[PDB]
């Protein structure tokens, strides 16, 4: 039932999860707690470089 | 029902995932079953200290009941092959929990624990403490030798196999097999007009064999017709049935 | 008045995306949980309207309060609604939750769940059916979708809102 | 118990093939292998046999190099149990089975006139177990004994139906609607408008429903 | 909404059938009206088209098919407001389709004829959930509720009427104040000769 | 007596051969068997 | 000791050292201890006055010895000082004193400690808990007050105050 | 009465300063047997329950008390006798009882024990058996029972930061205080309650 | 409920008698009434007025004035509480409360110099009905 029989359904969920308002706890050191999410977004938006789909493509 | 639900939520804590969508199906069909006696799906309110709503139970639904039976064998068995024989849900719950009699009597432990204990404790087969039917039934009850985990999930599975057949063998009880054969050629004489051509089932045989003048008061007098029977509804709805002073213990 | 041009057609897209994904928090209390978790497998598919069950409040959208609330619990059911992300929504599910109950008269019972957490949407039975739940769970949707643009703004000389 | 009972042994039935009731293939030499199987010393505790074998050597190695669980119940589970069509019902458009004995919605109900049938008999106050319902009583002008006041605290009730059964007019009841979720606790108050007006909205099934469970005792 | 009616389900029988009798616009809004699964739009079957069984007073219609996988699928209704995915909910089925619709019976009512309910005078139409709208049920004493005064006084008033005080300039006779009575009870001990 | 052979309590007695073929596996396992092949074929 | 109040109880000052080295040693009296309490055995029978009068002083002065360390973790220092907390809980006492039932004085101190070990390991609210540490006619100091009633019934007796403020409501 | 019964009445044999009143009824299982019991020999009454031949093999059901200080007989008053076991609710504060399975016997055994003093102090016997850990702590904080060498006496059902027995007749059921949520310092407090009637 | 058989078996029609007026105290529904003579005993032998008795024969017999006369006295509203069944009711206490619903006070009376010993029944602030109680040397049974 999101979209016509459940078409954006991954749409949806990315864009209800960049609507969600994030707040960091106090006790919890702020730079590291929102340095690590960053790093690993670079870290897995790598992994297509070591990628094969024919030869030397 | 309640197996299905402690089987289905022990193996989603386990981490087996899918199970969990089968018994809730499977016990969607018993909720319907309540629903169809009392007009709820889960708190019944059903049973009364001496009444019972004789009108509530058809012969329509104890053969909906036996097709639930034939289908929670293959349901069953379904389960039964994602999880018996499992490497990872053997070395999971074998020897795990283990405890014998001594500590199953300690913590006063009853039931399909202290059955896999080892101690032969059914309250339904003592016979100083059985209690509806179930002294004149013929069934097993099943006993663990290792007190773990492994054999309590055996035990419930066994034991739901076990409460289809004793299902089975109440209907049979309240059901008229034999008919009326001719004379001549042996050949039977069904009836056309008469209820008992629909189904074999009659669950007010035995009632109405037995107690035909109770049966037929029942019957014929309520509270709209009836001044006894109305002053009983008013005292009965109003202040609640009047019980002797005493202690009593009563198990099941 | 053209900021509007680009606010109004986002909002929906804002709002359609948050009906689509309305993730509750995985707690039942009593009976009613039981109930819930009917609703949740094959017969009744939540997933269908893409609601599935996060066990974290900080991952939560809908608080679902499905059980009895004693004294005992009130201050844990008051850290977890304010430990959720915001924008966020309760729903009462069950006598037990809407109100007193069967337990009303006891006490060690909180007279309803609305005496501690604001409650979005209230559901009757005792238990309410998944028929019912789930009819509850659509109308909050789609309450929440209309949320956004009820109409607050006025309209100008030019049909543009403020 | 409470009879005498001479011989407690239950003898089992006549296992000759003259026999009326004999049942040939009860017992299947294919399937029924347990004189097999029930001297192994493992199923009766933590011992272990007098001597190991060659058979236990291979179905270790089998177990342990094979590793036939992510075989076995991967193919047997996902495609077979994929295969079955599914069980979901549309519920914006298909509704679960119910049954007329369904407790829902209270209503209360009229004669074929328009007339009340509560006579104000407080039988259905005393009778709810959750002290939902509250009445108060005055003679209509006219005579009649009807009530001034009839709520029901919906946030109370456990929808028992100990109040429709306790009515001898059949004048509260509780009908098959399940769809009354509020927004506000304050919509849950039922005054006698809403019970009213819930009747004579759903009088209708009611009066099917009530027709069919009068005609079963008769 | 695209492909209500997908490429292989169409060439079939059904929905050319459907196509010439009922039109495009009816037979293309089948598959938004009931969203159950894409085989099943306009029955399960191939020859022809499911019958409706019947139609609603707000202009839902009402269609049961035998041919279904699952026994549950037999009945179900297209809604006449179909605006947007999850937008028509169960609360708009009215009383007698409500009890065909959940398996209670299987007596449906009818526009003329024989019927199997009773159409008493009093009767109300049915109503979906009012509730988030200003046609809410308001207790008579809420807040909400502009005319709350007057159940209040008469609560109060029960067991407990306060005495009307006088207001204004009145009449003296030394100290005492004198106003008329409001007994409405006749003294006729004092009228009766 | 309903949970041993020959009870009167139980119905299906008459020749059902064919329905308990097949409703059951007709197949007795045999240990050891699909370890060896399984290994000799690994090593071949 | 194999009790929460073991003088082995104490938390570690170090992740290789319980204390500085050539010594031990550990805080587990004003502070709480590193293991969980697992039971709470009865207290010994006490067969006279003077040993429930014993047993009330020594748990006085536990709750005394852990009020700052509960006042920081509950953040309610603002509202009362330390002092004030302890004579707050003394005047609970103080009421309490015309017990003298031996028994029941054990069976309140036995409630004592555990309504203290409650409060020391987060189990209770702060707002809830706090009703035992309250001043009985003094405001609290984290907040302003009203003397509107000091000023309005100034040498009026305590009756004529409880007049003029009714005992119910007036609207019914 | 159709079944083999014995009464228990080594118990008695053995602890030879004690008086014996034992009852059966009909209302219960044929196999149980109800005893009374005095509180200055209850533990060492366990004691020899839980080694004694024929006694070892048991296991405690149930535990709990009854608040018979305003217990009235309300039908029938003049039909009690000076052998009823109800004839001992009167004029006593409290009472307690427990109730124990043997398997060797396959017999039901509940002890009654009177308690005739305010502060009402009885010794434990979660020492001797496993379940009396939370079954006393569940009755003691009920019905204020104060429990002598016990393992444990925390509360186990009622809420942090209160003291009170709800079992108590004198209790009403509404209790005396409800739990709300205060927006002048943005976390639940306890208040005195006002509650509807019917 | 204590005593009798439990249920019925009479299945014909019952007598059917017309109300009568008694004033505005004392309600009447005469279908109800056994024949026990207690209100006719009552206000010859208590009350001193003989307005009542038990015109007719068998079955047709019926209990109260043969003319259309109130039954105007002090005292009158205890003869309702000296008929068992319903056949002479409190009139201003006509369906306005059950008896499970009240709560009951003993108390004295002022309205007279008697200081007639009586029972006020309550249901929540609402003060329901008065009745009389027994003190033997004041009012015996009796109020005004
Ligand atoms: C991407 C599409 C985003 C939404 C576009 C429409 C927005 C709008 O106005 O919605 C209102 C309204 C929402 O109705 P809906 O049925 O909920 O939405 C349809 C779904 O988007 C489902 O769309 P549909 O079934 O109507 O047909 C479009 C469908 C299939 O497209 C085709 O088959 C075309 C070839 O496209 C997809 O499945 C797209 C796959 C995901 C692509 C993501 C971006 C890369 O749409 C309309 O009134 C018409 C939509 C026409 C879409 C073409
Ligand atoms: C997708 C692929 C599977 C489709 C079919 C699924 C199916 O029906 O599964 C059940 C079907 C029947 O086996 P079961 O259910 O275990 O039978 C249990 C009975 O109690 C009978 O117990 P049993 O252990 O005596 O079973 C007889 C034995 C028959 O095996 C023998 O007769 C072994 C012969 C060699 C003995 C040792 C000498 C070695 C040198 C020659 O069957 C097997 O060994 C089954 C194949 C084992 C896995 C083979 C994987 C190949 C890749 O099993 C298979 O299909 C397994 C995969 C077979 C692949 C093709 C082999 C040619
Ligand atoms: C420190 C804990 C143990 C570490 C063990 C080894 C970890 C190895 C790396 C794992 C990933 C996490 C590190 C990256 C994120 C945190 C950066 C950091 O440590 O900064 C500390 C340093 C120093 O920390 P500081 O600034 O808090 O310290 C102040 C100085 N003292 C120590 C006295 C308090 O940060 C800075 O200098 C400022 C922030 C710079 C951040 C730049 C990178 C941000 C992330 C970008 C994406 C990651 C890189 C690209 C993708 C990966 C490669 C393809
Ligand atoms: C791809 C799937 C292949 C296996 C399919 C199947 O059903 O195998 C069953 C068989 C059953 O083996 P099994 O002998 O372990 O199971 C029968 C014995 N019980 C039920 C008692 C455990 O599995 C295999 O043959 C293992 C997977 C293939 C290994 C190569
Ligand atoms: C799997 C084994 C198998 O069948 O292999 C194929 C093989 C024939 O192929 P090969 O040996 O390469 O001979 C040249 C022609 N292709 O097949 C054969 O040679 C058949 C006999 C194989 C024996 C060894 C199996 C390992
Ligand atoms: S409202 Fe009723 S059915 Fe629901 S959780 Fe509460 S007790 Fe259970
Ligand atoms: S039970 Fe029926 S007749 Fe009696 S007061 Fe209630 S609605 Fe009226
Ligand atoms: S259904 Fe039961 S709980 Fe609800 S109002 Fe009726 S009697 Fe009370
Ligand atoms: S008290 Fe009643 S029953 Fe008796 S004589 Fe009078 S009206 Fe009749
Ligand atoms: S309540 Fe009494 S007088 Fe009234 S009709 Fe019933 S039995 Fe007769």
């Amino acid at each position: 039932y999101v979209g016509y029989r459940g078409r954006l359904q991954y749409i949806a969920d990315a864009l209800k999860l960049f609507i969600k308002g994030i707040v960091v706890p106090e006790g919890s050191n702020k730079f590291w707690f929102v340095a690590i999410p960053s790093a690993a977004g670079a870290i897995c938006y790598t992994f297509w470089i070591n990628s094969m789909w024919g030869p030397s493509v | 029902l309640n197996h299905l639900l402690a089987v289905a939520c022990h193996a989603l804590d386990v981490g087996s995932m899918s199970s969990v969508f089968w018994a809730f199906e499977e016990r969607e069909k018993l909720m319907e079953f309540y629903e169809r006696v009392c007009g709820a799906r889960m708190h019944a309110a059903f049973y009364r200290p001496n009444e019972v709503n004789l009108n509530a139970v058809s012969s329509f639904l104890m053969e909906d009941i036996l097709e639930f039976s034939r289908n929670f064998f293959t349901t069953l068995n379904e389960m039964h092959n994602v999880l018996t024989y499992n490497k990872i849900w053997k070395q999971r719950l074998i020897n795990i929990g283990t405890y014998s009699f001594q500590t199953c009597l300690d913590y006063g432990l009853t039931g399909v624990m202290a059955r896999s204990c080892g101690l032969k404790r059914d309250l339904r087969l003592s016979k100083t403490e059985t209690y509806a039917n179930y002294y004149y039934l013929n069934f097993r009850s099943y006993t663990g030798q290792h007190g773990d985990c492994y054999d309590r999930f055996l035990i419930r599975m066994n034991e739901m196999c076990e409460s289809l057949n004793i299902v089975n063998q109440s209907i049979n009880k309240i059901s008229k097999f034999n008919n009326i054969v001719s004379i001549n050629t042996k050949k039977n004489i069904l009836n056309k007009e008469n209820f008992n051509r629909q189904t074999t089932v009659l669950p007010h045989l035995v009632l109405s064999y037995l107690n035909k003048n109770d049966y037929n008061l029942k019957n014929t007098k309520n509270d709209y017709n009836s001044m006894e029977e109305l002053i009983t509804h008013f005292k009965y709805w109003s202040k609640g049935l009047k019980v002797e002073s005493g202690y009593t213990y009563q198990s099941v | 008045m053209r900021v509007d041009y680009i606010v109004t057609p986002i909002n929906a897209v804002v709002s359609w995306a948050r009906q689509g994904s309305f993730w509750p928090l995985t707690f039942g209390l009593a009976c009613c949980a039981v109930e819930m978790m009917h609703a949740t497998v094959s017969r009744y598919d939540f997933d269908r309207f893409g609601v599935i069950f996060r066990a974290t409040p900080r991952q939560a959208d809908l608080i679902l309060v499905a059980g009895t609330l004693t004294n005992k619990m009130a201050p844990g059911l008051r850290r977890l609604y304010e430990q959720t992300l915001d924008p966020k929504w309760v729903l009462s599910m069950g006598s037990c939750a809407n109100g007193g109950g069967y337990y009303h008269y006891s006490y060690s019972v909180v007279r309803g769940c609305n005496r501690i957490i604001p409650v979005d949407i209230y559901v009757p039975g005792c238990p309410p059916t998944a028929e019912a739940l789930m009819f509850g769970v659509l109308q909050l949707q789609k309450s929440l979708y209309r949320q956004i643009n009820e109409g607050e703004k006025k309209y100008n000389k030019k049909d543009l809102t403020y | 118990g409470y009879i005498q009972r001479s011989n407690i042994h239950e003898e089992a039935p006549n296992t000759s093939v003259e026999a009326k009731h004999h049942n040939k293939t009860f017992y299947d030499p294919i399937l029924d292998i347990d004189e097999d199987l029930k001297d192994d010393i493992r199923l009766y505790g933590r011992d272990k046999p007098d001597e190991l074998d060659f058979t236990d050597v291979w179905e270790s190695s089998y177990q342990n190099i094979i590793c036939p669980e992510y075989f076995y119940h991967f193919w047997f589970c996902g495609i077979v149990y994929s295969f079955e069509p599914e069980w979901t019902i549309n519920y914006p458009f298909e509704k679960g089975p119910l049954s007329p004995l369904f407790r829902g919605e209270h209503a209360l109900r009229r004669y074929p006139t328009g007339e009340e049938r509560c006579i104000a008999c407080k039988l259905c106050q005393s009778a709810c177990p959750a002290r939902a319902i509250t009445i108060e009583t005055e003679p209509r002008p006219d005579g009649s004994r009807r009530t001034v006041r009839y709520d029901i605290d919906m946030t109370k009730c456990i929808y028992c139906g100990f109040c429709q059964e306790a009515c001898p007019v059949d004048a509260i009841v509780e009908g098959p609607n399940y769809e009354q979720t509020a927004y506000l606790h304050e919509d849950l108050f039922y005054d006698k408008y809403k019970l009213l007006e819930n009747g004579d909205k759903w009088e209708p099934q009611i009066a099917r429903n009530i027709e069919y469970l009068i005609n079963q005792p008769l | 909404g695209l492909w209500s009616w997908t490429i292989n389900q169409m060439l079939t029988p059904k929905f050319w059938v459907h196509l010439r009798r009922e039109g495009f616009i009816k037979t293309w809004t089948r598959g938004h009206k009931a969203s159950r699964h894409a085989h099943y739009v306009g029955g399960n079957r191939t020859d022809g088209y499911t019958k409706q069984v019947g139609e609603d007073e707000f202009g839902n219609r009402y269609y049961e098919d035998f041919d279904v996988d699952h026994k549950n699928q037999r009945r179900w209704v297209e809604f006449s407001d179909y605006f947007m995915q999850m937008w028509s909910n169960g609360d708009k089925v009215p009383v007698g389709w409500h009890g065909w619709l959940s398996h209670q019976y299987d007596d449906f009512p009818t526009r003329t004829g024989n019927s199997a309910f009773v159409k008493h005078h009093y009767l109300k139409q049915h109503t979906a959930n009012l509730s988030n709208t200003p046609l809410n049920h308001v207790p008579q004493g809420a807040p909400q509720n502009l005319n709350r005064m007057r159940f209040i006084t008469a609560q109060r008033d029960r067991s407990r009427a306060p005495w009307q005080s006088p207001k204004g300039e009145g009449v003296f006779q030394g100290k005492k104040l004198i106003v008329a009575s409001n007994s409405p009870f006749i003294d006729d001990m004092s009228i009766r000769d | 007596r309903a949970d041993m052979a020959h009870s009167p309590f139980h119905k299906a007695i008459h020749d059902l051969e064919d329905k308990r073929s097949k409703l059951f596996p007709d197949r007795r396992r045999i240990p050891g068997r699909k370890a060896k092949l399984l290994l000799a074929a690994s090593l071949l | 000791m194999n009790h929460y109040w073991g003088s082995s109880n104490t938390i570690p000052a170090s992740s290789t050292q319980n204390n500085n080295y050539f010594s031990g040693g550990g805080n587990n009296v004003t502070i709480r201890g590193n293991e969980i309490m697992e039971r709470l055995p009865s207290q010994t029978p006490s067969q006279n006055m003077v040993q429930a009068s014993m047993k009330t002083l020594r748990f006085y002065r536990k709750f005394c010895r852990l009020i700052p360390f509960i006042l920081r973790i509950h953040n309610i220092g603002t509202k009362f000082t330390a002092q004030q907390a302890m004579i707050n809980f003394g005047n609970y006492i103080r009421e309490r004193n015309h017990y003298r039932d031996p028994g029941l004085i054990d069976h309140r101190i036995q409630l004592g400690y555990e309504l203290l070990y409650e409060a020391e390991m987060h189990f209770s609210q702060h707002t809830i808990l706090m009703q035992y540490l309250s001043p009985y006619n003094t405001p609290l100091s984290d907040r302003g007050y009203s003397y509107l009633e000091k000023v309005k019934y100034g040498n009026k007796s305590k009756f004529l105050q409880g007049f003029y403020k009714g005992n119910k409501p007036t609207e019914f | 009465m159709q079944n083999k019964y014995m009464q228990p009445i080594q118990l008695f044999i053995v602890f030879e300063k004690l008086n014996s009143k034992m009852w059966i009824s009909k209302k219960l299982n044929s196999n149980h047997s109800i005893a009374l019991i005095p509180s200055n020999w209850f533990y060492s009454i366990n004691l020899f329950l839980k080694r004694e031949l024929l006694f070892s093999n048991i296991t405690l059901i149930e535990n709990s008390a009854i608040d018979t200080i305003s217990y009235n007989l309300e039908t029938n008053q003049n039909d009690l006798d000076k052998t009823n076991i109800e004839n001992y609710f009167f004029k006593n504060k409290m009472l307690v009882f427990y109730n124990y399975y043997n398997y060797f016997l396959k017999s039901k055994l509940t002890l009654f024990i009177i308690l005739n003093n305010l502060n009402k102090s009885i010794d434990s016997i979660d020492r001797i058996f496993a379940n009396a850990n939370w079954l006393e702590r569940e009755t003691s904080e009920m019905y204020g029972i104060n429990y002598k060498w016990k393992i444990d006496t925390r509360k186990l059902l009622l809420d942090y930061s209160k003291i009170e027995n709800p079992m108590l007749k004198e209790f009403q059921s509404e209790g005396t205080q409800d739990a709300f949520y205060n927006i002048f310092e943005n976390q639940v407090v306890v208040l005195k309650n006002e509650t509807v009637e019917l | 409920s204590v005593y009798g058989y439990g249920i019925s078996r009479y299945n014909e029609y019952k007598r059917a008698v017309e109300d009568k007026n008694y004033g505005p105290l004392v309600a009447t529904s005469m279908n109800r009434c056994i024949h026990c003579t207690r209100c006719v005993r009552f206000a010859t032998q208590i009350a001193g007025v003989e307005d009542l008795g038990k015109t007719g024969r068998g079955k047709a017999a019926e209990i109260g004035t043969y003319v259309e006369k109130t039954f105007n006295t002090e005292l009158s509203g205890n003869v309702v509480d000296v008929c068992p069944v319903g056949a002479l009711t409190n009139a201003p206490y006509a369906f306005t409360s059950r008896p499970w619903e009240l709560k009951s006070f003993y108390t004295s009376d002022v309205f007279d110099t008697l200081g007639s010993a009586i029972q006020v029944d309550t249901r929540g602030p609402e003060i329901m009905r008065v009745l009389p109680r027994i003190h033997e040397e004041i009012n015996e049974e009796w109020i005004s």
